[PDB]
RNA sequence: CCCUUAAGCUUAGUUGCCAUCAUUAAGUUGGGCACUCUAAGUUGACUGCCGGUGACAAACCGGAGGAAGGUGGGGAUGACGUCAAAUCAUCAUGCCCCUUAUGAUUUGGGCUACACACGUGCUACAAUGGACAAUACAAAGGGCAGCGAAACCGCGAGGUCAAGCAAUCCCAUAAAGUUGUUCUCAGUUCGGAUUGUAGUCUGCAACUCGACUACAUGAAGCUGGAAUCGCUAGUAAUCGUAGAUCAGCA
């Protein structure tokens, strides 16, 4: 599921690693990150206008 | 004491170095001056196309500024 | 490339051989980008050539280029209304820069087991005529030395 | 020529050039040189009368078999012929290995392209 | 067919990297609460004129500046509104304390409230044109170098709808150093789900 | 594989050793392919398949380094 | 006395002093021939002395570091030139009809993200 | 135009780069100098009349040029609109549907494994070349759950994961061009395909449910068709420290 597979993941299916990271307020299982706890098109909105700091679009 | 300096912009950590130096300078101590450090970065790349479109991808990351200072006079003049 | 007029863009420098043609062919024979390897093949494998082949490749480098470089070329150039090729004047950057690759495509020809010794055997039976390196030069150069074509063309 | 079956070639070194005869070859051949003065000589047709006697009495005393254990292939297959693996689910089912039986090329089990 | 977000590029450079803080150790979960408090003036305030938000916390000393929208009609009397706003903010544990106030002016100067405001008064079977052009003039009457407002989704009364973008000449976006800005209108009523576009020079 | 804890099942081998009272053979029925085995296996099938039944399997001195139903058919060529 | 022996090329710098008296360039307590892998061109790294008409002028006390070896050399095309230019201040108006006194020719670029190798991108299988 | 490199005043001239001091195994202990861009807040640039005129109709050429070709590579920058496609399927959708099955528990099974014909990314097809070996250089993720040093287990799909813990500081033979042990053209000590033995360690379970492999099974192979691969500087030839993603593996 996706709209009902939120507790299954972030509740305790009874092993160390059966939590597979998913976007905080979403259900997308692929393209995710722990310390961001979100995804691609369930996260991007933030570094527009600054809600994520020091994010220049280019020029490393 | 190895006090630390940490930031994400190129104007919030020069202030950190300078201003702790000055806080110690405003009162009597042979405290240390500005010791800058390089400008580091924290990358984060990820596909943007809502579908399976790729290779039209532009670099997307951030800049994590990390500086360091020593307080070379522990004093009861300007410590806190 | 809307324009052109590009040169060799290099100031050919040599180590301890004192030559300007022994440094423009060290990168051509340079097997899979091997500077020192080719540098040791141009100071120990190109110096012991006399011991194996017969003569040294020091001052006899001009006989391995001038006695093999062709003149008439074979490039399609429509002119008038037919379809006949026209040769380009053998210029320094179009005869010595392209006519100096007679050691990379001929290194895998000499069937004398040892490939390293076969690469040093390209100076023998090729410095003069009727050889295995000038055999492809006689099937090109000798093809328009008598049959003249257009002289008022562009190339 | 003498170690197992025959092995003819010359001009080369006897240390690992054993690869022909099953079970062992080259790698182990040059790594099993555990004897009294046996070594590669580059003269495969010289220098050898009785040294082979001892460094062969080992190969007979080398109870780890080699050719003699060519049949551990067949016999570990024999155990598995109940449709298990390597004999029933890999020999009685006519499939390939790599567990990509067929997405890439295959000549040894399927020799026909 | 692409003019991408200048909400998304002109950040830090002139308008500055909005989200502020480092935190030495607490990294993922001081942000696990930040979208819900930074977007708390657009979710529990019903997306009301919020022009931009912010987060600032190290040292366990959080404060957050915010327009407070257009103030006075939400605040009311004696201050018994924003005290309960703080009641709703910190009581997670200590989250989003002291969310201060500098007042904001001119509803028809800046695109942010205009966005969801013109996601409101077109779709009411009134000739959405007659009011489209109305708030087009009212915010290109001031004197900015234009606001190019246009409805991209589901105009008309008939079924098959297009993205008709009725813009008015010039409102830059390629002043890389200065700021151009997109405040968006994702609404609908009785009919489908609508799309509008807005671009201001300040 | 590793040594040190072959993973004899708790429930499953309980069902065995306490259903291995007599010679009566009730083997697995388990439609599960995860077990691990002892020397005291006594004549019976398994069910190492889940199509719409329960599959007889090898019983006597079968594959000896394994901890599952290595010999149990589900398919073949076609 | 010759100070400010400096000069870099391809992400690989050195700093090479020059000493009043004789001349011998010496990097990392080694020579112009026993620190570079074989690359028969040990006299070349000092042709900033043989475009100079005089070569044994000033001993170095040089130093190195870097990532590879090709970028490590061919910068000391300035390891002489910089300090040499400084002490001999005749060296701007008579040292370019060969091309020595200052050159700083090429450097690196960005490995493209998603492409095989910067210029190399996903090739076409067929059509 | 703001930026990635750039003579640069410098500056972190402490952990920084090592002429000055030889107190310098990466614990750059050191002057707490520099010696120089260097570790960026990078700062400059530009048609700069340019040496010319085209007979002039502007430009541009180039005398070599500021340390970077005429915008400083140029990074970012993306005309109307063509494209019924790019998403009903990772995302949000107006729309109606199976409703103790299409969901559902772990699964039996399965987007790898046939009876085959093609597209794939490089290492294949020895006389400087493997099974094999003394062994120069560190970039840059890192790491609050990670890497392993000098020495080192060198048989891999790493391990005790022991010590320095944001320029540094751990993967250190990083792989070659550096002397090149080793197999004189027989499928030959080139092989890591199957008919073989199977394995590094973190799994609630390798029979069809990936590996590449060493114990080395010695096969594809010796230049190429009706059928195929980089290209004016270090980009690729070849690999390369590793790993984002995540209890195995590019």
């Amino acid at each position: 599921a996706k709209t009902s597979m939120v507790a299954k993941q972030q509740k305790k299916q009874k092993y160390a690693v059966r939590e597979y990271t998913r976007c905080e307020r979403c259900g997308r299982p692929h393209s995710v990150y722990r310390k961001f706890k979100l995804c691609r098109i369930c996260f991007r909105e933030l570094a527009y206008k600054g809600q994520i700091p020091g994010v220049r679009k280019a020029s490393w | 004491i190895r006090i630390r300096l940490k930031a994400y912009d190129h104007r919030v950590i020069d202030q950190s170095a300078e201003k702790i130096v000055e806080t110690a300078k405003r009162s009597g101590a042979d405290v240390s001056g500005p010791i800058p450090l390089p400008t580091e970065k924290s990358v984060y790349t990820i596909i943007r196309a809502v579908h399976k479109y790729k290779d039209s991808r532009e670099q997307f990351e951030q800049r994590t500024h990390k500086r360091l200072i020593d307080i070379v006079n522990p004093t009861p003049k300007t410590v806190d | 490339p809307r324009k052109g007029s590009v040169p060799k863009r290099d100031v050919l420098p040599d180590p301890i051989h004192n030559s300007k043609l022994v440094t423009k062919l060290i990168n051509k024979i340079m097997l899979d980008g091997k500077r020192g390897t080719a540098q040791r093949i141009l100071y120990s494998a190109f110096d012991l050539v006399e011991q194996r082949s017969g003569r040294d490749a020091l001052e006899v480098f001009e006989e391995a280029i001038n006695n093999i470089m062709p003149v008439l070329e074979v490039k399609a150039r429509r002119v008038g209304g037919s379809n006949y090729q026209v040769p380009v004047e053998v210029r320094p950057e179009r005869r010595t820069t392209l006519g100096l690759r007679w050691l990379v495509n001929y290194a895998r020809l000499r069937g004398e087991k040892t490939m390293e010794d076969r690469l040093a055997n390209e100076i023998l039976d090729a410095a003069n005529n009727t050889g295995g390196a000038v055999k492809k030069r006689e099937d090109t150069h000798k093809m328009a030395e008598a049959n003249k074509a257009f002289a008022h063309y562009r190339w | 020529a003498r170690i197992a079956g025959v092995d003819i070639p010359r001009e080369k070194r006897v240390v690992i050039s054993l690869t022909y005869i099953y079970g062992i070859g080259t790698s182990t051949a040059q790594k099993i040189l555990e004897e009294a003065n046996v070594s590669a000589d580059t003269r495969v047709k010289d220098l050898t009368d009785d040294e082979l006697g001892r460094i062969r009495e080992v190969v007979d005393g080398y109870k780890v078999e080699g050719d003699l254990r060519r049949e551990t292939n067949l016999n570990i297959k024999r155990l598995m012929e109940i449709s298990s693996y390597r004999g029933i689910r890999h020999r009685r089912g006519l499939p390939v290995r790599g567990q990509k039986t067929k997405n890439n090329a295959r000549t040894r089990k399927g020799p026909v392209k | 067919g692409q003019k991408i977000n200048p909400i998304g590029l002109r950040v830090g450079i002139i308008r500055d990297w909005e989200a502020k803080w480092y935190a030495e150790k607490d990294f993922a979960s001081l942000l696990h609460e930040d979208l819900k408090i930074r977007k708390f003036i657009d979710n529990e305030l019903k997306e009301a004129s919020v022009s931009h938000v912010e987060i600032e916390r190290a040292a366990n000393r959080i404060n957050i500046a915010i327009h407070t929208g257009k103030p006075g009609m939400v605040i009311g009397k004696g201050g018994s509104e924003i005290e309960k706003l703080r009641n709703k903010l910190n009581a997670l544990t200590d989250k989003k304390v002291h969310i201060n106030v500098i007042e904001i002016k001119k509803v028809d100067l800046d695109a942010r409230l205009v966005a969801e405001n013109i996601a409101r008064q077109l779709e009411n079977r009134a000739s959405f044109r007659r009011v489209q052009k109305q708030a087009i003039t009212r915010a290109m009457k001031l004197g900015a170098k234009g606001i190019k407002t246009q409805v991209s989704g589901r105009l008309g009364g008939a079924d098959i709808a297009r993205a008709e973008q009725y813009s008015e000449g010039t409102v830059p976006l390629h002043t890389l150093r200065a700021d151009i800005d997109y405040a968006h209108a994702e609404a609908d009523t009785t009919y489908g789900k609508l799309g509008v576009k807005v671009w201001i020079y300040r | 594989s590793i040594k040190k804890g072959p993973f004899v099942d708790e429930h499953l081998m309980k069902k065995v050793e306490a259903q291995e009272g007599s010679e009566k053979k009730q083997v697995i029925k388990t439609w599960s392919r995860r077990s691990t085995i002892f020397p005291n296996f006594i004549g019976h099938t398994f069910a190492v398949y889940d199509g719409r039944k329960h599959v007889p399997v090898y019983v006597t001195e079968d594959m000896v380094g394994h901890k599952l139903g290595e010999f149990a058919p589900t398919r073949t060529f076609k | 006395v010759e100070y400010r022996g400096t000069g870099r090329r391809k992400n690989s710098v050195a700093r090479v002093r020059l000493v009043p008296g004789e001349g011998n360039i010496t990097v990392n307590n080694r020579d112009v021939r026993e620190y570079l892998p074989f690359e028969s061109l040990i006299l070349d790294l000092n042709q900033p002395f043989d475009v100079t008409e005089t070569k044994g002028n000033y001993d170095v006390l040089v130093n190195v570091h870097g990532g590879g070896f090709t970028g490590q050399a061919q910068a000391i095309r300035h390891g002489i030139a910089r300090a040499l230019l400084e002490a001999d201040p005749e060296y701007r108006g008579s040292l370019k009809r060969a091309g020595l006194l200052t050159r700083d020719p090429r450097m690196k670029e960005r490995k493209k993200p998603g492409l095989k190798a910067a210029r190399r991108s996903p090739q076409f299988s067929k059509r």
